[PDB]
Formats: structure tokens, sequence, C-alpha cells
């Protein structure tokens, strides 16, 4: 992967989990379940 | 059918508010927050929200339900922003 890791972990610590990150291809059914998890987290 | 909202807390339902928020409008600027607009926002979400937890069955299905809603205005988004390129 071609991010330095330092970058992709700053970004990471300062993005909301519900806020999307990218547009990869994935089904609805898939996203949603994902969206359960991010809602079931603590 | 409403037995589950022993278990589900004030707590819980504030912080399901505020995921459904995000997820509507992700990282607002100072100006954004403080605009009357962005009330209009979480009281849509709180309304939201209140309408999933009175109609769910079951705790897994509330969060489905907030999860299909939560889809489908991400979708309505991105299908407005699309058309206008
Ligand atoms: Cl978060
Ligand atoms: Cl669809
Ligand atoms: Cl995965
Ligand atoms: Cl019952
Ligand atoms: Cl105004
Ligand atoms: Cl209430
Ligand atoms: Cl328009």
């Amino acid at each position: 992967n071609i991010l330095p890791s330092d970058i992709m972990d700053f970004v990471l610590k300062n993005t909301p989990s519900m806020q999307a990150l990218g547009e990869s291809p994935e089904s609805k059914e898939k996203r949603i379940k994902e969206l359960e998890l991010l809602l079931m987290s603590t | 059918r409403k037995g589950w909202h022993e278990h589900v807390t004030q707590d819980l339902r504030s912080h399901l508010v505020h995921k459904l928020v995000q997820a509507i409008f992700p990282t607002p600027d100072p100006a954004a927050l403080k605009d009357r607009r962005m009330e209009n926002l979480v009281a849509y979400a709180k309304k939201v929200e209140g309408d999933m937890y009175e109609s769910a069955n079951s705790r897994d299905e509330y969060y489905h339900l907030l999860a299909e809603k939560i889809y489908k205005i991400q979708k309505e988004l991105e299908e407005k922003r699309r058309s206008r390129l």
C-alpha cells in the first residue's frame, strides 16, 4: 500500500466512524451490515 | 415488540442520534455547527431515531432500521451531488 502509515494513522484518528473514506464497491446489503456494526460500537 | 426497550438507555439513544447526525453530515466546520440549520438536522435525526425506536420489535431490528435509514440518506446525498456533475 502507498499511503505512509503515519499519515494513515493521523487521518483515521481524526475521522468520525460514520464518515465514508472512499467509494469502494460492495453490495447494498454489505454496507448496511457495516453500518449496523458502526452503530453497535461503543 | 416493546420488551427490549427496558434494556435501552436514554444514554444509548443519545449516542445513536449522535451517530445518525454524523452519518448525515460527518464533520461540520465551526460555522456550520453554529448554524440554525444544524439544529434542523439534529431534530430530523432525533425524529428518525424515535421513529425506528417506536417501530422496531427487537434491539437487533432497531439497529437494522437505523442502518437502512442511513444507507438511504447517504445514497440520496450522493445522487444529488452526482446529478450536478
Ligand atoms: Cl466516531
Ligand atoms: Cl437502493
Ligand atoms: Cl470486510
Ligand atoms: Cl413485549
Ligand atoms: Cl438565518
Ligand atoms: Cl422519548
Ligand atoms: Cl437542484
